[PDB]
DNA sequence: TTAGCTCGAATCGAGCTAT
DNA sequence: ATAGCTCGATTCGAGCTAA
């Protein structure tokens, strides 16, 4: 009857490594090799009474009272230098290539059938509006999160680094490709066939990222925020604690997968938000909700399930989602 | 001796003893399924009884943490302040028009999680009525997140009949549910020989698979699923 | 012709004919099992569906008439007035502790029955719910009356199993509910042509009977009993 | 009637060390003595559901409850520095004679016949086909488990350590010698020979083991992973352990004997899946199932009871995964 | 040490915003320019 | 209450039909 | 959707043992 693996464990595609953050002048980022690193420092923050109250502390009495105790406590700062506008931050990129392979499958008969859905996809089409859109996101500085919303200009270059060389450079303008549209342009047609090449298996291509993001004298930066135990005085309190690697502002590197995995546009609900994170239940942090509903036969494992098991294959955009996902991996099957 | 079964629990022995001190013993240990939980070394003068309470308490702290565990989300009916709680149910399943909400003015009552991102939208008396009767969870729901998903199904063409270690959750003595195998069998209107047949272990050459039917109504009358 | 078969109804012709006027005619006599509600003299021109639909028109008024006199008790939720009517909720039996009684200050919440001499109870809210959710009626809950009462029982050793007749109230597509045999299969699980002879009739050859489990979740899916 | 002796225990031959993993930079891998050790690290994950929800779980508001109050977790995470990109492991390998003699038994009468049946089988075969496909699994650096997966290059070095000196050296570049193929090579060769006078008690090997891999500037890098015992809190779950010996990523050495003991081509399914590691009763945890089931006369209970008690011997495929079962060790026997 | 637009006299930036979105009760003019200055300021606005 | 076991009888699924 | 069939396999009840 050939039902599905009760393990179905996958490896991730298009392994980001940890974005550091150094700090430099614009017109100098051509020699941006020996930029000094940003630093995480402690600052103190004194704060009021600022959020919402449940009707039993809108008297005015408590809430002077309130006013008189205000909350003390030192947060995790990154800022520019005051002599520095451009944030620099590098990572680099490794595609591996073999995406419809899971890594763990209980049924022999469910591995080969999936191996066949996915192979049938890659003869129809390629790893290429795939690769397209993930050199989109990597063009524009969609892993630079909150870096990019208020500067001013942002540059973005990529090397294929072969023998630990540049093989070949791209230099991009990451505000003229915006976060809506994913266009045709002949340097984002060539990265496309890099990432096709290396999600397909062909050869090994690393691409080292360098984002510059002209920002201001002084400005905020925000790395990456870590998890704070809560266990210490109200006063030292650390509400905040920001990520670093060795005394450099750092973000994570599944930050930046998950903005490099900002293709999916085919999710039943309006392009009013654009594309979104190709995630299972199609789900977005930020808005709190979930489109691609499995009410609405959209997610990854109703998709799944028709294409293979019972050779419903659903539309080129969903078979693309599906694609995405097995590229961006995860457990499936029934635990 | 020979293994001793409480419920989905077992208790095998070693084959080959030892001696501690000047007595003999066997190594004791136990098991949910394939998964091994504890094991204990024994005197060879302990009867079942005593290997029984050995392991009592592991399997109350495994019971109380799998109530714990997959306890049913609860849904809470305040007022228009938001802050006074009237009434509390918990159900098996959220309402689907919940939505991001903090209780306004314009509306008397709201229903909303207790979750602290808290769900929930304006209703009625009537409409909470309604939506506590069709929604809310039997006092045994826990059980259901110790089931797989493709035995609780009510759909007849994803479902598959549950083994004998998936009954023995909720059929014997030694169970979740605490009913024995003739009252389970009573509830069913089912002969005691009959349903004995559907706890058989793998040693026994009569066995049948319980019918679609018959174990969702013998969930609904124990108080494990459909029973609000 | 033939007879036509709607649900628990029966449109038997006569056997003989007559010539009202000079068009062949025949007595069609409509039937509830054994009882016998309507003669109407009909021509041979009509087709099968035609005089379903001559005949349609007294078994809506029957299926009115045992909808309103098999209607399910309505309990009110009142403040400590007794004047507002809050919420109210049909049960399929009435509460355990209901005394006669008339609404004071001293609690806010009330649950008066809908008949004029009022039992009440004074309740809070969760209270109100638990009860709500124990004694809920299904939608067609009225269709129990039409039923014999040792078929309803869930007491397995006074439990008789449902002939095909009063098998026909509750599947069929002229059945009180609408449901056709092939859904009534799938909600139990099982295959149509089993299901078909659970409604099989004068066929003697491969005729079966219904199990307690199968009838009483049949009648739980199919919105008729426990569905609280 | 001589019946099977009542307990079995054998020691491991092939015992190999906890494989330390450091890091470094490509072609100054000679002088790689002084690298810095790859230090286990902590960093923050904040994710939504991506498994199979229980159809329980399928209702829209409680997975979009869940997505607003996404699981947090702690991980430690092993990195490359962002100025090494070369990984280097390095373990210590013995190679001990004796492998059918146990270490405990019951029965003098079937430890004898089971002594003369590995002492005909050495004489008529003897460690030669063993110690070529241990040596192969040593040349390919199948003990770096996923940091050979994507590596752009490859090489190990095993040098043989007699009195603490280099007696002879091997180079082999990992990525030609693949891990489905056990080919011939004369470097091979020479390795086999000193692994089989190791497996014969002929001579003393100890074997230095040195892999060097291109996983990329500042990627992430594989250790082994331990328990969690999940006493924490849920949001400081620390959902994931990694294995450090003095604070230097590590490898687990049952790992690296798992990875050199991935020889047996000769379970009865087709080989074209690949080597499976020997074990009595061919077990595979990633593919869940049994290769050399006892219902098929080919696991290594019902082989070993034929080949010593009724002298049915297998064919010699079937006697080399009883010996090397034999080397392996284990708690073999009845209870 | 005390507060200005109090919850009890309605001009609070709570109020003002959930009255001109809710309830489509425009306030005065500058009541709405300072319920915009709230939202130019930024906040963690909306409890449980 | 656990844990089974025959033995004939009724039921179950999946094939076909007919109307 | 109604209405009914055959045929081999599975279930079912009421005896029974076994503890």
């Amino acid at each position: 009857i050939l039902s599905t693996a009760s393990v179905l464990a996958f490896e991730r595609k298009l392994d980001p490594s940890d974005a550091l953050m150094s700090a430099g002048a614009w017109a100098q980022r051509d020699a941006s090799q020996e930029w000094p690193a940003v630093t995480v420092r402690e600052k103190s923050v004194r704060g009021t009474i600022s959020n919402r109250l449940k009707t039993k502390d809108r008297d005015p009495a408590k809430l002077d009272a309130s006013i008189q105790s205000p909350n003390l406590q030192t947060v995790d700062v990154a800022n520019l230098p005051s002599d520095a506008d451009t944030l620099k931050v590098r990572f680099t990129l490794r595609v591996l290539g073999g995406a419809g392979t899971p890594s763990a499958c209980n049924d022999a008969a469910y591995r080969d059938k999936l191996l066949q859905t996915v192979a049938t996809y890659v003869n129809d089409q390629g790893f290429a509006e795939l690769a397209r859109r993930y050199a989109h996101n990597l063009a524009n500085a969609r892993f630079l999160w909150r870096n990019r919303v208020g500067a001013e200009a942002v540059e973005v270059r990529i090397n294929h680094i072969r023998q630990g060389e540049v093989a070949r450079a791209w230099r991009f303008d990451a505000l003229a490709i915006g976060l809506r549209d994913f266009k045709a342009d002949a340097e984002l047609d060539a990265l496309a066939e890099l990432i096709a090449s290396g999600l397909s298996g062909s050869g090994h291509v690393l691409l080292e990222v360098v984002a510059f993001a002209r920002i201001g004298d002084g400005q905020e930066v925000f790395p990456s925020q870590e998890l704070i135990l809560d266990k210490g005085d109200k006063k030292g309190q650390k509400s905040k604690t920001l990520y670093s690697v060795r005394d450099a502002a750092a973000i994570h590197s599944q930050k930046i997968g998950n903005a490099l995995r900002t293709i999916d546009t085919w999710y039943p609900d309006e392009d009013g938000l654009g594309p979104i994170a190709v995630e299972p239940y199609g789900s977005v942090t930020s808005q709190g909700k979930a489109y691609r509903q499995p009410k609405q036969k959209l997610d990854f494992y109703t998709l799944l399930d028709n294409w293979v098991l019972r050779d419903e294959a659903p539309a080129v955009e969903q078979q693309h989602y599906v694609i995405a996902n097995l590229i961006r991996g995860g457990v499936f099957g029934e635990a | 001796m020979n293994a001793i079964h409480i419920g989905p629990f077992s208790i095998t022995p070693a084959a080959r003893g030892l001696h501690y001190g000047g007595l003999p013993h066997h190594q004791w240990t136990l098991y949910y399924g394939p998964r091994e939980m504890a094991i204990k070394t024994l005197p060879d003068s302990y009867t079942s009884s005593e290997v029984r309470d050995e392991f009592s308490d592991i399997i109350a702290e495994f019971v109380i943490d799998a109530r714990h565990r997959y306890a049913p989300d609860v849904l809470e009916l305040v007022n228009s302040d938001g802050d006074a709680v009237l009434a509390r149910v918990a159900v098996s399943r959220l309402p689907e028009a919940l939505s991001g909400c903090i209780p306004d003015d314009r509306f008397p009552y709201w229903l909303l999680t207790a979750s602290r991102p808290r769900l929930g939208l304006p209703v009625t008396l009537n409409e909470y009525t309604a939506l506590a009767v069709e929604l809310s969870a039997p006092p045994l729901a826990w059980i259901t997140g110790l089931l797989p998903g493709e035995v609780l199904t009510h759909d007849a063409e994803e479902w598959r009949p549950p083994t004998s270690w998936e009954l023995r959750h909720v059929v014997g003595e030694g169970s979740f549910t605490g009913v024995s195998g003739a009252a389970a069998a009573a509830l069913l209107g089912m002969s005691a020989t009959n349903f004995r047949k559907y706890t058989a272990g793998d040693s026994a050459a009569n066995r049948q698979k319980i019918s679609f039917a018959a174990w969702h109504y013998l969930l609904d009358r124990l108080g494990v699923k459909r029973a609000s």
